[PDB]
């Protein structure tokens, strides 16, 4: 038996090792009561975590855990660890061995104070820990790939090579569903639905699931929804009004090619995969064309595949068969694969233990993990 | 004959108006609007934007 816990920034998931899909979802919030002697008053639990935590945003204190893909508050943390164990998963912690999952380049004390923080507080006997690309690549189940990653709060391409990142060649983007959300807030309120508030904003995030799409184009598709209605699409807020959405729906997922409407100057997401793969090296540059797959929530955005397709084509050199993969489930991927990476029964000879944990510990997740 | 000037006539005005003074208050004016949704652009025979926000204001005091 095994556990599976993951944050793409956006949301984080459970799930017990080797099953299909996880046995619960819940948002990467944490919230305290904000008067602490009616809290103890009550008995009412430490905090509020997970979704009923949204049921009582406003009631009550909210902050964000792994902000651009990094810890911000270990306590914090620990606390979503906690709820997630209990609430969603009810075993006992000290009898499962635990996988929790991190981004990439995490600044090296931070993999030592989260392997210290898990083993010592919550007991479990064995701990293993991913970088997130990594995982979403055995979920794809290849060894040997170029990954797209894009969870709300931060995105990476990330090359890994038989199953080992080479560092050099990762590039960071801070450009992810937060800034998109924020710059079709913006649009929308050039046409005057002018959302702001938190709620509103959630309102927002649903749309981008509902509405968005990639044009291919997009100069064409511009000048298209220009010229008449027929590509509307119309929605009816929870309030019962109606709004209205044109090349909206394409132009904000451009943001991610053209972050130029954001107004910074690193170029877009199919350029950074190339020049990724340029620091990578011509011996391996084949395959990497061979497979190129995308994780997290951005990809939710139909037809994107599609896009990059050509875009990275045009690019590169056309000399490769280019090869866009966006597995279905390809948010969820990178728990999947966590959860047969855990099933994986050497897996358990891998396992970093209490007996090591003593004199080894916390330098093992250094010197022993990957 | 044109007569002269548009100050005679200004000056031939003799009143105070109705609500010129009275109104006066330190409160800024758009400040009152509330939030609405509505496009700048509504559909013709949609009510325009502003109209909503007279109303809605209206009705709340």
């Amino acid at each position: 038996t095994a556990l599976v816990c993951d944050n793409g920034s956006g949301l984080c998931k459970a799930g017990f090792a080797g099953d299909d899909a996880p046995r619960a979802v819940f948002p990467s919030i944490v919230g305290r009561p904000r008067h602490q002697g009616v809290m103890v008053g009550m008995g009412q639990k430490d905090s509020y975590v997970g979704d009923e935590a949204q049921s009582k945003r406003g009631i009550l204190t909210l902050k964000y855990p792994i902000e651009h893909g990094i810890i911000t508050n270990w306590d914090d943390m620990e606390k979503i660890w906690h709820h997630s164990f209990y609430n969603e998963l009810r075993v006992a912690p000290e009898e499962h061995p635990t996988l929790l999952t991190e981004a990439p380049l995490n600044p090296k004390a931070n993999r030592e104070k989260m392997t210290q923080i898990m083993f010592e507080t919550f007991n479990v006997p064995a701990m293993y820990v991913a970088i997130q690309a990594v995982l979403s690549l055995y979920a794809s189940g290849r060894t040997t790939g170029i990954v797209l990653d894009s969870g709300d709060g931060v995105t990476h391409n990330v090359p890994i090579y038989e199953g080992y990142a080479l560092p050099h060649a990762i590039m960071r983007l801070d450009l992810a569903g937060r800034d998109l959300t924020d710059y079709l807030m913006k649009i929308l309120t050039e046409r005057g639905y002018s959302f702001v508030t938190t709620a509103e904003r959630e309102i927002v995030r649903d749309i981008k699931e509902k509405l968005c799409y990639v044009a291919l184009d997009f100069e064409n598709e511009m000048a298209t929804a220009a010229s008449s209605s027929s590509l509307e699409k119309s929605y009816e807020l929870p309030d019962g009004q109606v709004i209205t959405i044109g090349n909206e729906r394409f132009r904000c997922p451009e943001t991610l090619f053209q972050p130029s409407f954001i107004g910074m100057e690193s170029a877009g997401i199919h350029e950074t995969t190339y020049n990724s793969i340029m620091k990578c090296d011509i011996d391996i540059r084949k395959d990497l064309y061979a497979n190129n797959v995308l994780s997290g929530g951005t990809t939710m955005y139909p037809g994107i595949a599609d896009r990059m397709q050509k875009e990275i084509t045009a690019l590169a050199p056309s000399t490769m068969k280019i090869k866009i993969i966006a597995p279905p489930e390809r948010k969820y991927s990178v728990w999947i694969g966590g959860s047969i990476l855990a099933s994986l029964s050497t897996f358990q000879q891998m396992w970093i233990s209490k007996q090591e944990y003593d004199e080894a510990g916390p330098s093992i997740v250094h010197r022993k993990c990957f | 004959v044109i007569p002269e000037d548009f100050q005679e006539r200004v000056e031939q005005q003799i009143i105070g108006a109705t609500t010129r003074l009275l109104t006066q208050t330190d409160f800024p004016l758009q400040s009152y609007e509330p939030k609405v949704q509505v496009p700048f652009q509504v559909l013709p025979g949609q009510c325009p934007r502003k109209i909503e926000i007279e109303r809605r204001k209206q009705q709340y005091l």
